RNA sequence: CAGCUAGUUGGUGGGGUAACGGCCUACCAAGGCAAUGACGUGUAGCUAUGCUGAGAAGUAGAAUAGCCACAAUGGGACUG
RNA sequence: AUUGGGCGUAAAGCAAGCGCAGGCGGAUUGAAAAGUCUGGUGUUAAAGGCAGCUGCUUAACAGUUGUAUGCAUUGGAAACUAUUAAUCUAGAGUGUGGUAGGGAGUUUUGGAAUUUCAUGUGGAGCGGUGAAAUGCGUAGAUAUAUGAAGGAACACCAGUGGCGAAGGCGAAAACUUAGGCCAUUACUGACGCUUAGGCUUGAAAGUGUGGGGAGCAAAUAGGAUUAGAUACCCUAGUAGUCCACACCGUAAACGAUAGAUACUAGCUGUCGGGGCGAUCCCCUCGGUAGUGAAGUUAACACAUUAAGUAUCUCGCCUGG
RNA sequence: CAAGGAUAGCACCGGUGAUUGGAGUUAAGUCGUAACAAGGUACCCCUACGAGAACGUGGGGGUGGAUCA
């Protein structure tokens, strides 16, 4: 239920990539989405609420990085959850 | 910890420090503010000279002077020369240094300035602690 | 795969001898 | 084998009834050819312990090697947390050291010296410390035959 | 100088001559006395009595 | 030399540097392995040619990209390695810039200094000749 | 001390002192300085340099002297 | 502490993690030269900082020249601090195969056992410490045996422990499931780490609301040794302890040991992964521990998880 | 051009204060040795309350405890 493979495929820019900087940044949206569900039906889950932050913000890193290097490497990449 | 470490902690020498923070002010009147003139002496008046069992180190009749300096705080000094002519309003000079075998006296006073005669023909002070001319 | 190559050096075999000789 | 003393250290130890005075004394031992040799002992009274001393500086003696007699590279010596500091004089500057630093630079044959003792002021571990830190130099002839290259430059 | 029959328990950092002798195995101790023994004996111009064969007595410790 | 494995990637290559060097003069180990860069590989050599250390094998995979050196300590006959502790002068975050005015002599004249001036790694004694200054990397003495 | 700032900030015409120009005025306006420390806040003329230590720097801006302000305080204007 | 330290026991690591700014960060080519360096020009007025010189009885003291204590500008190299492009991953992490743990929270169930309730009996005690005492009790107490309600936590399993951001988790089970572990060649391809700001949690107490007080117990009530005694102990008993929203967001938050990166023996012993065999006695790499080499420390003592090795960063201790 | 003006509730800085809190030094304390030994009772600490007061218990944390496998 962790989403292990699947959101791996998906994102992938070459033919054999399984560690794309979009698919980690997939796979890292997936486990927030994943760990919030967690998180609002169980609030007391501390190790979980560091865990989502640590997630969250390694996000937030990884975004700042890939609009740093490559524009078209987040040109396809423009469905990180907002709003 | 590194360098950048030990640049958010001040790396700098500020001097040796001392515990005697009522000797700096000399101000005048017509102007709320302390002047700073590298003074290398002040003044005072020592008011409560009397005799009060002292600390334990040193046990005798220690004798004590409550001043009041040129600035606003009062401390107590220690009386120098071996009987005092600090007659609880006189207007002497006052030294620094630390005393440690009196309770609350850390201070010492320029002696034989205008208002002090002290220990004349001593064998060890007769100007620090003021007093006429010697012989060796 | 090894690109460069310089400066061969050797030391003597593992067995100390205090002073080597003691004729 | 001048062996000279430095400091006494006055100890007692407590026991069934009174303490037992044992004071230590340590003694640097030298014969003016650049030998070198520090001793620490005890016993009850004076002759005794320097005498102990005296035998366990003696029974190993040092030399160091004199080019450009002072420590000509800055180096700070610590035994037990006792710092010494002895950084290149010049030739022409004077000597300016401590007592016992004097002592040590003096005993080894060196010249002037940029000397600075720090924080503590116990003599055993600023003797300590004062020893390490000039033995611990290296000559110039060191580094000149240990690496390949032979210049010393 | 120290020779000594160091052992893989022991350090050798601490010996002038490190050998790698045993001495729980008898069959490397008791050849190293009699090998030492005869250096000294064949240097004083006496019969030697080891130091040449290709296995000197089995002198094993039950 | 084929390494049979990929090393780890510090956080910075001259502290890897340093640290494996020190660790294998500590472990008594003779062999060393860095990163491969070009002012690295360039200040392994000039540590070589100033006989601080032995061999240097630079490393290629498949690329400039994945590139590493693997170095041998120099031994003397007296068993002392010539690395008495190697420093980095090139700090991140202390990155100290001498100019040629500013180039010093190591220890009185008997270290070597690394100094990459204007165009690579010089010694300290052509960097004063060449009167021209720069970065000073490590020291090595 | 987390914001400071409505001729402050920009341009057009006019006037303007030692000169083009927000230097100021009429128009239109909301721009302008700052989290990397803006602004306010206390001291301090700045500097060459007096001096101290070996260095980091500190001290005072004093002897001696270079530039602004200063003229009982705040202004205004005179000649120039 | 830039010349010149520590944060386990000294003034001595936020309580810990996450992480923007900041601070710094594997290699590549060539460029811009942003900086670094290079060399020049102007210039930093005089005494003077330094220095050449001059004098006054020497000196004190005064004067002249320059070096200059600074700044502006200038053309270069691309090695170096940072950027540029992409493939290499090798740390960031990710995939496939497997994978241990009481992780956490929420939910579900259970009664061994006590109390109330039901059956009884029974005689003179029970309750208990240091000796006893307060207290319960002939109306039946204690005891005696199970059963429904109740709620607490769940004997051994329990590891020279695992997991866990420290904090904490032990009946069993489920959901989300954090992270631990290798086989990790493979994979975007330096993305990275600390991180004041900020976010969160940090035991438990206690406490607002809804419950039980069955059991415990602060406060409370009594007896008791202290010269009293609130303090040892014992007995009971309100909130509370136990649950949920939770709050205080504090600790002996202990490894008294801040994190991340790269490396460092052996051995002692608990554990995980892959591999291949009966399991221990097999290898590799790691998590939590220790003796101990080198290394470190003021010593005690760290030592593969450092207080080491070097780096990066933040916070703190510059006496009580 | 421009000196100073003052407005109503409002805005700042310094000091004192009838009564004196806390603090540390004082020929010289009683209440206790609570705690340091296992301190005659394990401690101390986070928290709740007692206690004039050491300190105590309640949940939690460890040893800043020990002879001793």
């Amino acid at each position: 239920q962790i989403d292990k493979n699947g959101i791996i495929k998906s994102a992938q820019l070459h033919d054999k990539d399984v560690g794309s900087i979009q698919v980690q940044v997939s796979l890292l949206t997936s486990q927030i989405k994943q760990l919030t569900d967690h998180l609002l039906a169980n609030k007391k889950d501390f190790i979980s609420k560091r865990g989502l932050y640590a997630k969250v913000s390694k996000r937030k890193r990884l975004l700042k990085y890939l609009k740093h290097n490559d524009l078209e490497a987040y040109r396809n990449l423009v469905k990180t959850l907002n709003l | 910890a590194t360098i950048a470490q030990l640049i958010r902690k001040p790396r700098k020498k500020k001097k040796v420090k001392s515990k005697s923070p009522a000797l700096h002010y000399n101000l005048n009147l017509l102007n709320k503010k302390v002047t700073n003139v590298y003074s290398p002496l002040k003044r005072g008046v020592c008011t409560r000279v009397g005799t009060m069992t002292p600390k334990k180190p040193n046990s005798a009749l220690r004798k004590y002077a409550k001043v009041r300096l040129t600035n606003g705080f009062e401390v107590l000094t220690y009386i120098p020369g071996e009987g005092h002519n600090l007659q609880e309003h006189s207007v002497t000079l006052l030294r620094g240094g630390r005393v440690k075998d009196l309770p609350g006296v850390r201070y010492h006073i320029v002696r034989g300035t205008l208002d002090t005669v002290g220990v004349e023909k001593r064998r060890q002070q007769r100007s620090a602690y003021g007093a006429k001319k010697p012989k060796a | 795969r090894t690109e460069k190559a310089q400066k061969p050096k050797e030391e003597l075999w593992d067995v100390v001898q205090k002073m080597g000789n003691f004729d | 084998f001048e062996e000279r003393i430095v400091k006494l250290k006055r100890i007692s130890k407590t026991t069934k009834g009174g303490r037992n005075m044992r004071f230590s004394v340590l003694v640097v031992v030298g014969n003016r050819k650049g030998k070198i040799g520090y001793g620490i002992a005890k016993a009850l009274e004076v002759p005794n312990a320097i005498k102990k001393a005296i035998k366990a500086a003696h029974n190993s003696l040092h030399t160091i090697e004199i080019h450009k007699g002072s420590i000509y590279h800055e180096v700070i010596g610590r035994s037990g947390a006792s710092r010494v500091l002895l950084k290149p004089a010049p030739q022409g500057t004077g000597i300016i050291a401590g007592g016992a630093i004097r002592a040590i630079i003096e005993l080894a044959g060196y010249s002037d010296i940029y000397t600075k003792n720090l924080g503590r002021n116990t003599p055993i571990n600023m003797i300590h410390a004062t020893m390490d830190g000039i033995l611990k130099q290296l000559s110039p002839r060191r580094v000149a035959i240990l690496r390949n290259k032979n210049l010393n430059e | 100088p120290v020779v000594a029959l160091c052992n893989t328990n022991t350090n050798p950092e601490l010996v002038d001559f490190i050998i790698p002798a045993n001495n729980h195995q008898p069959q490397s101790t008791c050849l190293l006395m009699n090998l030492l023994a005869d250096a000294v004996a064949e240097a004083k111009a006496m019969p030697t009595m080891f130091a040449y064969k290709p296995d000197e007595e089995i002198q094993i410790e039950i | 030399i084929t390494t049979t494995k990929p090393i780890k990637a510090h956080f910075d290559p001259v502290a890897d540097l340093l640290t494996k060097i020190n660790n294998a003069r500590k472990a008594k180990l003779m062999t060393v392995t860095t990163i491969a860069s070009k002012l690295k590989i360039a200040i392994l050599e000039i540590l070589v040619k100033e006989g601080y250390l032995a061999n240097f094998q630079v490393l290629e995979n498949k690329s400039k990209t994945k590139r590493i050196v693997t170095f041998n300590l120099k031994y003397t006959q007296r068993r002392i390695p010539s690395i008495n502790g190697v420093k980095q002068i090139s700090k991140p975050g202390l990155r100290i810039y001498r100019p040629f005015e500013k180039l010093p002599l190591v220890l009185n004249g008997l270290g070597i200094a690394i100094i990459s001036t204007s165009d690579g790694v010089m010694t300290d004694k052509v960097a004063r000749l060449k009167k021209i200054g720069g970065e000073i990397l490590a020291y090595v003495w």
